[PDB]
RNA sequence: ACGACCAGGGCUACACACGUGCUACAAUGGCGCAUACAAAGAGAAGCGACCUCGCGAGAGCAAGCGGACCUCAUAAAGUGCGUCGUAGUCCGGAUUGGAGUCUGCAACUCGACUCCAUGAAGUCGGAAUCGCUAGUAAUCGUGGAUCAGAAUGCCACGGUG
RNA sequence: UCCUCCUAAAGAGUAACGGAGGAGCACGAAGGUUGGCUAAUCCUGGUCGGACAUCAGGAGGUUAGUGCAAUGGCAUAAGCC
C-alpha cells in the first residue's frame, strides 16, 4: 500500500491542481489490474496451461482463472468450451503491491527497455501493455523454466478520458518514452 | 480471498547494485539481490545518449585537414 | 580503401567544376565520367550525371553521400530476372 | 548470471559466457577481466558480487545489444536510402562485398530456388 | 573503316546446372604458454636486417647484400604442461557492420591484408564415382614463376609416414 | 404415417400429382428445486497471436440463444452458471 499511500497523498494533489476538478471523487483512480496470458498451444497438451498457472500464479499470489473459448473457431481448431487461456485480476493492495514490483523491478529487467507507448489507452484511459517473456519477474527462476511464455497487462482505471490515465501512471512516473 | 489455494505471498527484502532496499511482498521466500532498480536504470541519462547519430561530414572533416 | 595520409581523392576538372558551380551558386546537372571521385561537402546540393558507361545518370547530392564517390550511384549492370 | 540485460551461464568459464554478450567476443573479453582483474580460468560460479558489478560496469564501457542492433540497422537504412550499390545488394539479397553471383552466393541467396 | 586515338564501362552479371579445388563438420581435436629438427629456391627501379612506434596489417630511420658471406626467413605438424569435456560446442568459419594499412594517377563497380564485433550451413555426405603398390598414399609446412599490387591455382621442396 | 408455415376467405375446420421444409430421436441430466447471471455483432488497445482464440473498455440492446425443422413464445427469463 505504498503506492496507495503516495496515491492517496500526493498524486490526488496533483491531478486536483492541474485539472482543477471540483470534487475529489472526480479524481481517476486505478480500479484493476488484469494479467492474461492467451496460450493456444494447450490445445496439444494441459500441461502446458497447467505450468502457465502456475508461474502466473507465483507472479501474482493468486490461482488464476483458466478462461475458456467463448465460441468456436476452426482455423484455430478450438470448439466452445476449450481451455485456452488464464487470467488473474488484481484488486486492491495486492494490486498495488504488483504494480510496485513492476515499475520498479521488472520494467527494469527488460531486455533493451527503451521505453513504453502513450499510445495504449483505448480511448478511454484504460491502459494495455504486454511483455514478451516472464523472466523479467524475479518470481520466476530461470533454470527452473519450461518454455518462454508472454502475457499481458491492462490497468483498468475510472479516468473517463485518455489523458487523464496518461497524467495518472505519469503521477506515478509510469515510463512512457 | 480463499485460504489455502493462492501461493504464499510474504514480504521480503530486495536489495540491488545501487544500494535500494524495498520490501516487497513476493512468492519467493528468500531475499532477493538485483541488478537493476527503477532508481539505477538509465532510461533518464543513458538512454538519451544511447542515440549516437554522428555526422557524415565530421567524420570526413575529421579524417584528415585540407 | 586508401590511406588517410593521401587524404581523399577527386580529379582536378571535377574540383574545377565544383569550384565554379559553387561560386556561381548553380545546379545544374555537371556530366562526369569521374566514377572514382570522392564527394566532398562543397558537393552538397547539386546535379552530376555520373557516366555508367553507357549514359550519365543525374545525382542529386545530399549529406550523407560525402564519404563515398561517385561511381556507387551509378549502376552499371542492369538486371531485371530472368523469368 | 544476468549482465546488460542477459543471463549467463554459471558453469562456463569468464572469457566464454562473456562472450555470450552481442557485441563482446575473446578479445573483448579480456579486456573486461583485465580491467577487472578477474582471472579468466574462473566461472561465472564462485564469484562476488562486487566482481559481477564490476563486469557490468566494464560492459557497460562498450555498445552491446539494442544499442548495438540499432546502430548496425541504422547503418544499412542509411544504405538502403542512399540507393547506393551495397544498398541495392542489401535489398536485393546479393552479396555486397563483390563476391560471386555466378556460383555460391548461397549464404546470402538461401537453399536453391529450382526452375518449376 | 572490319583500320587508328581517348574516357568510362564490361570481360567479375545470376532463377539455375556441371567440372576441378579449398576449409570444415572436431577430442588421433580446438586454445594458451614453452620448446626441437628441414630441404630447395629468389634478390638491385630489388631482398631489405637492427632499433623505435603501432594490438595489428604496417610505418620511420636504416645496415648488409648482384650475394655457400647479407636478406627474404621464426619451418609447421611434433613434444611438454595446463585447458575445454561432447554440446552446433572454446568445432566451424561463412556473411555483414564499423575502424584502418599498403600498392598504385586511381581500389565504387572491381584488390589484398589487419583490428573489433558478427557467428550461416555443416554433426562425415544418395545413386554414382576417383586416385594410389613405398618413402607411395595420407598429412604438414616452405619457396618460386607470372606480378606495382593481386592465388585455395601451377611448378618445385623437404618433414612425419 | 406424423410435425410446421402458406393456400385457408381476421373463431374452428377446409381440397389438388398445390408451394416450401422436417420426423421415425435424444437426455439419469439436456429432469426437479433454490440461489445467481444476461446475449449477437462491431470499435479501440494489447506478448507469441494472425480476418477470427484469450484479456480490458465502449457502442449496441437480443439483430443471440432454445438438443433437432418451422411457427408461436420466452427478461419474472422457458436462455446461461
Ligand atoms: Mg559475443
Ligand atoms: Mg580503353
Ligand atoms: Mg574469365
Ligand atoms: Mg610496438
Ligand atoms: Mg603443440
Ligand atoms: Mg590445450
Ligand atoms: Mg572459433
Ligand atoms: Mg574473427
Ligand atoms: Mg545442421
Ligand atoms: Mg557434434
Ligand atoms: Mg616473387
Ligand atoms: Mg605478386
Ligand atoms: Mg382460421
Ligand atoms: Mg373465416
Ligand atoms: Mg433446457
Ligand atoms: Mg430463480
Ligand atoms: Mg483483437
Ligand atoms: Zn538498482
Amino acid at each position: 500500500a505504498k503506492l496507495h499511500d503516495y496515491y492517496k497523498d500526493e498524486v490526488v494533489k496533483k491531478l486536483m491542481t492541474e485539472f482543477n476538478y471540483n470534487s475529489v471523487m472526480q479524481v481517476p483512480r486505478v480500479e484493476k489490474i488484469t494479467l492474461n496470458m492467451g496460450v493456444g498451444e494447450a490445445i496439444a497438451d494441459k500441461k502446458l496451461l497447467d505450468n502457465a498457472a502456475a508461474d502466473l500464479a507465483a507472479i501474482s499470489g493468486q490461482k488464476p482463472l483458466i478462461t475458456k473459448a467463448r465460441k468456436s473457431v476452426a482455423g484455430f481448431k478450438i470448439r466452445q468450451g476449450y481451455p485456452i487461456g488464464c487470467k488473474v485480476t488484481l484488486r486492491g493492495e495486492r494490486m498495488w503491491e504488483f504494480f510496485e514490483r513492476l515499475i520498479t523491478i521488472a520494467v527494469p529487467r527488460i531486455r533493451d527497455f527503451r521505453g513504453l507507448s502513450a499510445k495504449s489507452f483505448d480511448g478511454r484511459g484504460n491502459y494495455s501493455m504486454g511483455v514478451r517473456e516472464q523472466i523479467i519477474f524475479p518470481e520466476i527462476d530461470y533454470d527452473k523454466v519450461d518454455r518462454v511464455r508472454g502475457l499481458d497487462i491492462t490497468i483498468t482505471t475510472t479516468a473517463k478520458s485518455d489523458e487523464e490515465g496518461r497524467a495518472l501512471l505519469a503521477a506515478f512516473d509510469f515510463p512512457f518514452r | 480471498m480463499k485460504k489455502d489455494i493462492h501461493p504464499k505471498y510474504e514480504e521480503i527484502t530486495a536489495s540491488c547494485s545501487c544500494g535500494n532496499v524495498m520490501k516487497i511482498r513476493s512468492t519467493v521466500g528468500h531475499d532477493l539481490n538485483l541488478d537493476v532498480c527503477s532508481k539505477c536504470h538509465p532510461f533518464f541519462t543513458g538512454k538519451q545518449r544511447d542515440v549516437a547519430t554522428g555526422g557524415r561530414v565530421d567524420r570526413f572533416n575529421k579524417r584528415f585537414n585540407i | 580503401p586508401r590511406s588517410l595520409k593521401k587524404g581523399p581523392f577527386i580529379d582536378l576538372h571535377l574540383l574545377k567544376k565544383v569550384e565554379k558551380a559553387v561560386e556561381s551558386g548553380d545546379k545544374k546537372p555537371l556530366r562526369t565520367w569521374s566514377r572514382r571521385s570522392t564527394i566532398f561537402p562543397n558537393m552538397i546540393g547539386l546535379t552530376i550525371a555520373v557516366h555508367n558507361g553507357r549514359q550519365h545518370v543525374p545525382v542529386f547530392v545530399t549529406d550523407e553521400m560525402v564519404g563515398h564517390k561517385l561511381g556507387e550511384f551509378a549502376p552499371t549492370r542492369t538486371y531485371r530476372g530472368h523469368a | 548470471a544476468r549482465i546488460a540485460g542477459i543471463n549467463i551461464p554459471d558453469h562456463k568459464h569468464a572469457v566464454i559466457a562473456l562472450t555470450s554478450i552481442y557485441g563482446v567476443g575473446k578479445t573483448r573479453s579480456k579486456a573486461i577481466l583485465a580491467a577487472a582483474g578477474i582471472a579468466e580460468d574462473v566461472k561465472i560460479s564462485e564469484l562476488s558480487e562486487g566482481q559481477i558489478d564490476t563486469l557490468r560496469d566494464e560492459v557497460a564501457k562498450f555498445v552491446v545489444e539494442g544499442d548495438l542492433r540499432r546502430e548496425i540497422s541504422m547503418s544499412i537504412k542509411r544504405l538502403m536510402d542512399l540507393g547506393c550499390y551495397r544498398g541495392l545488394r542489401h535489398r536485393r539479397g546479393l552479396p555486397v562485398r563483390g563476391q560471386r553471383t555466378k556460383t555460391n552466393a548461397r549464404t546470402r541467396k538461401g537453399p536453391r530456388k529450382p526452375i518449376k
